[PDB]
């Protein structure tokens, strides 16, 4: 009933770019393809979080979470893609 | 001559309005006269005590620009710190007991920076103990502002603004009270998003640093 | 300048090109040269060139001449528009912006408009810094131009932080609750402007401006800074009027639309004298919940000993938005009203008879009192661009009451306030304003609306130039005027005492102009206008038959009209209004007042 | 600052206007060279509005060339043709006996200078371009461009013209083709805002400009023979081995042709906005802004509206007010 | 700053004394 | 006034085993001072 503005959070992801990521890319190659992360793990690890969250007014919350774990050498070693909330 | 002796008596015993009237009368004195610098310092003091703060700032900037080095330049810098910190207070919010930390912090950041310059530049000055106490106060006054913003975004539901705002507090104000109390907001924000590994890391920090 | 000549003109009369010049001096000369160039570039003369300018003085500098020498071409047509480059989608929207009428006369301004529309189309999707350029291919074999546009979208930008500067009194949450751009989300250039408009509409600030700054060392992030300047919001008023004629006389109160920066709207008033006691308390919370639900209410007490009129009550109102521009309100209230020692008269006793009362004519010794529970409701529409001196948009405020079953009175009342602003000039210094008010109340179940709820009109707030609450029906008394009792006239007597009526209609038209002459210090605080206004109030159920020897107050056609000039000023101590008007159309008993002033 | 008052000197002569008549609307406040001309006992005149008249030397012809024409450049008459310039791009050529228009032609800019007829062509000094037109047609023969920061008319001799504009130089060009012969500096000032008709007598070029650089140059090459501080925008007269000048301050004076010591001055007309001098009946005549004629010893009132260059020929003095008069 | 039976203090504050009509205003 | 003299003392966070807290920035670092001077109303605030 009461109007609630749409809320967006996180960086914008699309299938056309998510399909671009491959094991072995450098941090600069990934940042170029997808852009600068808005979330990272500060507590002593080299992990980037690409969170795509949308909450349209009085609709359900939708979220895609792409987690990238890098080696301390600056090499992508693990990709974990959650397409939806549980 | 007579005007400066009168201004000195008004600064010590008389009215600050009479002291400023007599000191401003000396604006007709030679810029190179024996009291020119002493009068400029007396004017800065009178402007601060009368709350004519815009003019204390202009006169201090002029004084420092014209005399980059001076035996009492550290006194002037200390007065610069007090002049900026004095603009942060307000009589009405004080009278009613309003918690003012949410308002604009621009003046507190400027005062913090100038006191920092004082403490590092002249460690032997008699003013650095009081500047140290005011530096601790200002650092905490700023951390309260960052907390207030994180609390609002928690209420609106912008979970990433909350996570990044608190992460920033952990880099700029690591040891203040507002930071120790801010961690539950990050611990929650990482659970509304399904990021359980970091909610657990934060919970370990909260427990390890618990009273 | 004694003479401005144009050499080589053939398509237009010299006077037509001169009619657009400001010289009628380097800045005016440059402005006129650019105006001439654009004037031709808007009509297909793709090859138009300004070949030379001559500026010279007369002997002894008595005068000056200006001549410009130009070469005209011909009227070119635009054959089509070619768009290429890096379009990150959105090809259909650009193609839609790209559409032109076949053979349409080539126009440089239209090319600029299309280029800007493309930048604004991409900006709402987060492409804050695109590269857009266009250039013609001008043909010789035919009077045609082919337009090429080269677009490179660049990359998407994200917002890192939103900061506020100049927020010295208000809480950061009071500014921030009005934003539409979120931190940590993709940038949208329209959301930032909607935030700017909402900050202006509150009315707490003299100005709001923004800055989108790039983050050093980061190719895709910006910071958004809002800069505001606070205005004084409400004043405390206190005073004493002691004297031996009246004794103690006391008045005090406070009104703020922002209370210490907390966002609450608080109004507290009271006064005491030998004949009247009054008190009022009103508190509203604009955001009881985070979504914009507001909650507030008031208490009042009013004791007038002159007939005796004593009343008190409370009101609780809740309201909530349903759209960006619409909100609804609903609430409850209670009023106790006790009257005694009323002067016998027809309009009042008609009601008293309908309530079942049978007072004795010409004996003022009487009493009547009620306890009434009321349901209140209303709706508001608001899209004005400013709080203090709006220039565009419109506002509508429907409100009303219905008696709750079980109350002593049974009635309903409806009111409707509207206003619309339309600019005349692009700088919004010339504006035309229309204002209207409507209202109607009536009875339920055979009763009439109580006379203490009647509508009144006239005065500086309604129709200017008349004494307050003097427009409308006047009292007709039964047998201080001697006819009030048996010691005077032995029959019905009329008077000039305004009583109001069940229905009201008022309207005005105002022309808002810049101050003819004033320093820049007042450029944003003083505004003047000329106005023409009209209105009328009428009393349904007036018995035009039984009292056919007296004016028939049911006729709504007896419209009163006035016109004059007024000035508004946002004095540091509050809004002030000054006006003068001449009520050129008036009727029997209309007491004029020509010079009027009040605090807003 | 203020103009000197009218002199109190008693008029020692008995001059009078032989006849006068109104002509069109008048030049008024517009500065131009629309002076009258006289040839073969016929007076030719024009008004800025576009009216052109010819009268006997005692109303035989008049036409209006407007559809105003903003006519300028004055009227010059040579043989069979009359040439009238304009502040528009058109130059009008009319027959001298019958006044019917012969043709019109386009030029590169305002024809503010006097149309000068010489060696088969008409020289018009405009936009700073000097153009030579066919004396018997509208065809352009050639143009020459000059630097630029009213325009001075050309003077011709031996098949070449001497011209110069508002720039600091004077130039001489050939009449056969648009070929430059020489250029030289004649003026300088202390500031760019103060930097600015030549004559040739016995092979000596006499140049004058606003600046105080009155200069005498060799005709064949641009070698300066002498220079003096005197300067003025007004036309001047060289005759009898004497130079008769009207100074920038409206001083009236004469000097010798060698640039030697000033022979005499009269300063009682200073700031009265004098016209150029004319030599008539052995005396110099000037008109002022208030309608008085001065003999240089005598003064006479003619027309209180004021004055445009005076002209005289064959014993007649013809002047026009800011209406034509013959004295 | 201060200027004058009545007086003004600065912006936001006016007082008048002038049986009696003593009053003042203080704007926030 | 003396309100600044009531500010709470500073105290750092301990790092839990296996984690490192974020590396701090260079600013807002208060250096160690002797603390030998006067405080509050005791301080001679005037032209030397
Ligand atoms: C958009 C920006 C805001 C500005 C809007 C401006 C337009 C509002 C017009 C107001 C209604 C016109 C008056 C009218 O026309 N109102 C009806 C009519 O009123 C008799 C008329 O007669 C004419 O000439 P005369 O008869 O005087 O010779 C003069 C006008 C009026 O006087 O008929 C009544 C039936 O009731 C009214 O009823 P009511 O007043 O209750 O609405 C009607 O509305």
């Amino acid at each position: 009933v009461v109007y609630r503005p749409d809320i967006n959070q996180g960086n914008y992801l699309t299938a056309n770019d998510v399909s671009k990521i491959r094991v072995g890319m450098t941090q600069q190659q990934v940042a170029y393809a997808l852009g600068t992360p808005l979330m990272s793990d500060p507590f002593g690890t080299n992990t980037w979080f690409y969170v795509f969250r949308q909450q349209p007014g009085h609709e359900g919350v939708t979220q895609q979470t792409l987690t990238l774990t890098f080696n301390s050498s600056g090499v992508l070693t693990n990709i974990d893609n959650k397409p939806a909330l549980s | 001559n007579e005007i400066y002796a009168t201004a000195q008596q008004k600064l010590q015993d008389g009215n600050w309005r009479q002291a400023i009237t007599q000191l401003e009368a000396l604006d007709n004195r030679y810029p190179f006269g024996p009291y020119s610098q002493q009068v400029q310092l007396d004017l800065i003091y009178a402007y601060y005590k009368n709350a004519d703060l815009p003019l204390a700032q202009a006169a201090i900037d002029r004084f420092i620009r014209l005399n980059p080095t001076h035996p009492n330049i550290d006194y002037v810098m200390y007065m610069r710190g007090l002049t900026n910190m004095a603009l942060d207070d307000s009589a009405l919010q004080g009278f009613f007991g309003v918690d003012r930390s949410d308002r604009d912090p621009q003046h507190a950041r400027a005062a913090f920076s100038d006191f920092s310059k004082l403490v590092r530049g002249y460690p032997n000055s008699q003013y650095t103990t009081d500047a140290t106490k005011r530096l601790v106060f200002l650092k905490d006054r700023l951390a309260k502002y960052e907390y207030s913003v994180a609390e609002y975004y928690t209420e609106r539901g912008a979970w990433v603004a909350v996570v990044n705002r608190v992460e920033g507090m952990l880099r700029d104000y690591p040891d203040t009270q507002a930071t120790r109390d801010a961690l539950p907001l990050m611990e929650n924000a990482y659970r509304q998003m399904q990021m359980n590994a970091q909610a657990e890391k934060v919970a370990k920090i909260i427990a390890a640093n618990s009273s | 300048i004694q003479q401005i000549n144009i050499v080589g003109n053939h398509a237009f009369t010299t006077d037509e090109l001169i009619s657009h010049f400001q010289l009628r001096q380097k800045q005016k000369l440059a402005g006129d040269l650019e105006t001439l160039r654009s004037y031709y570039l808007d009509r297909g003369y793709a090859r138009f060139n300004i070949d030379s300018t001559q500026v010279s003085l007369t002997p002894d500098k008595k005068g000056i001449y200006v001549t410009v020498n130009i070469t005209e071409g011909d009227q070119y047509k635009l054959s089509g528009v070619e768009v290429s480059g890096n379009l990150a989608g959105h090809s259909a929207e650009i193609e839609q912006l790209t559409k032109i009428e076949p053979g349409e006369l080539y126009n440089g301004t239209k090319v600029t408009k299309m280029e800007d529309d493309i930048k604004k189309l991409l900006g709402r999707y987060g492409y804050a810094y695109p590269r857009v350029q266009s250039m013609p291919e001008i043909n010789d074999a035919d009077k045609t131009v082919k337009l090429r546009v080269n677009v490179d979208a660049g990359n998407r930008f994200y917002v890192r932080k939103i900061r506020f500067e100049g927020n010295d009194t208000s809480k950061d949450a009071v500014l921030r609750r009005e934003m539409r751009q979120m931190e940590g989300a993709w940038l949208g250039s329209d959301l930032v402007d909607q935030g700017k408009e909402r900050l202006n509409r509150l009315g707490f600030f003299e100005t709001v401006d923004t800055d989108t700054q790039r983050v050093p060392g980061s190719p895709d992030q910006v910071d958004v800074v809002y800069k505001v300047k606070e205005r004084n919001t409400g004043c405390f008023n206190f005073g004493i009027g002691y004297g031996t004629e009246s004794g103690v006389s006391f008045q005090a109160g406070v009104q703020q639309d922002n209370w210490l920066g907390t966002g609450y709207a608080v109004g507290i008033n009271g006064t005491k004298n030998d004949y009247q006691t009054y008190a009022e308390l009103s508190v509203t919370n604009p955001y009881f919940t985070v979504d914009g639900v507001s909650l507030g209410g008031r208490l009042f007490y009013n004791d007038f000993q002159a007939y005796t009129n004593k009343s008190y009550g409370t009101d609780v109102t809740l309201g909530f938005p349903i759209n960006e521009y619409n909100s609804l309100r609903a609430g409850l209230g209670y009023v106790h009203n006790s009257l005694s020692n009323m002067q016998p008269q027809v309009a009042m006793w008609r009601y008293l008879y309908s309530m079942g009362e049978h007072p004795s004519t010409s004996d003022q010794d009487n009493s009547f009192k009620t306890d009434d529970f009321t349901f209140n409701y209303g709706w508001t529409y608001n899209k004005l661009d400013r709080g203090y001196f709006p220039t565009d948009g419109s506002r509508v405020n429907l409100t009303g009451k219905v008696t709750i079953p079980g109350s002593d009175n049974e009635y309903y009342k409806v009111t409707l306030d509207t206003a619309t602003y339309v600019p005349i000039d692009d700088d919004h210094k010339w504006v035309v304003l229309g204002r209207t008010r409507w209202g109607y109340g009536d009875g339920l179940g055979g009763k009439e609306m109580p006379f203490y709820e009647n509508f009144y009109a006239g005065g500086s707030s309604t129709v200017r130039g008349f004494q307050s609450n003097t427009i409308g029906p006047k009292a007709v008394y039964f047998p201080d005027y001697e006819c009030a009792t048996q010691d005077g006239a032995k029959d019905l007597c009329k008077s000039d005492d305004a009583v109001g009526g069940n229905a009201m209609a008022v309207a005005s038209l105002e022309f808002i102009t810049p101050t003819p002459f004033i320093s820049d210090k007042y450029a944003n605080s003083v505004r003047t206008s000329f106005f023409w206004d009209m209105g009328t109030v009428w009393d349904t159920n007036w018995d035009s038959s039984q009292y056919s020897g007296y004016p028939d107050y049911s006729d709504p056609s007896n419209i009163r009209m006035s016109a004059g000039i007024a000035l508004q000023w946002m004095s540091p101590l509050g809004p002030l209004v000054f006006s003068y008007a001449q009520p050129f159309k008036k009727y029997d008993g209309d007491k004029a007042e020509q010079f009027q002033f009040n605090i807003g | 600052v203020k103009m000197s008052p009218l002199p109190t000197v008693e008029n020692q002569f008995t001059p009078t206007t032989a006849w006068s008549t109104s002509v069109g609307s008048g030049i008024g406040n517009f500065y131009s060279n629309l002076h009258p001309a006289l040839a073969d006992n016929v007076v030719y005149a024009a008004d800025r509005a576009g009216l052109v008249k010819a009268l006997n030397a005692d109303e035989i012809w008049s036409v209006s060339l407007a559809e105003p024409a903003l006519l300028s450049g004055g009227v010059t008459v040579s043989g069979g043709h009359v040439y009238i310039g304009s502040e528009k791009a058109q130059v009008y050529a009319l027959n001298t006996s019958d006044g019917t228009v012969a043709w019109q032609t386009k030029v590169a800019g305002e024809a503010l200078s006097r149309p000068v007829v010489s060696d088969g062509l008409v020289l018009i000094h405009t936009n700073g371009q000097l153009q030579a037109l066919n004396e018997a047609d509208g065809a352009v023969k050639w143009t020459v461009n000059l630097d630029m920061p009213g325009e001075s008319a050309p003077t011709t001799a031996f098949g070449a013209a001497v011209v110069g504009g508002d720039n600091g130089r004077v130039s001489a060009v050939l009449m056969e083709q648009g070929q430059m012969i020489w250029q030289q500096r004649i003026s300088q000032a202390t500031g760019s805002t103060e930097i600015d008709t030549p004559v040739v007598v016995n092979g000596v070029v006499f140049a004058l400009a606003y600046n105080g650089n009155l200069t005498a140059l060799d005709l064949r090459s641009g070698q300066i023979m002498w220079k003096r501080e005197l300067g003025s925008v007004n036309d001047f007269i060289v005759d009898g081995n004497r130079i008769y000048l009207v100074d920038q301050n409206d001083r009236v004076m004469a000097l010798t042709i060698d640039g030697g010591v000033t022979l005499w001055t009269q300063s009682d007309l200073l700031h009265r906005l004098l016209t150029s001098p004319v030599l008539y009946n052995g005396n110099l005549v000037v008109g002022d802004s208030e309608g008085y004629l001065h003999w240089i010893v005598a003064q006479q009132k003619v027309d209180s509206s004021g004055f445009t260059e005076p002209v005289a020929a064959d014993g007649k003095l013809l002047i026009q007010a800011k209406t034509v008069y013959s004295i | 700053d201060w200027k004058v039976l009545n007086a003004e203090i600065r912006d936001n504050v006016r007082f008048g004394l002038e049986a009696v009509n003593a009053n003042f205003r203080y704007c926030f | 006034d003396e309100a600044y003299l009531e500010a709470a003392p500073l105290a750092e966070l301990h790092a839990p085993a296996g984690m490192i807290l974020p590396v701090t920035s260079g600013d807002y670092a208060i250096p160690v001072t002797n603390g030998s001077g006067a405080v509050g109303k005791a301080l001679d605030i005037r032209p030397p």
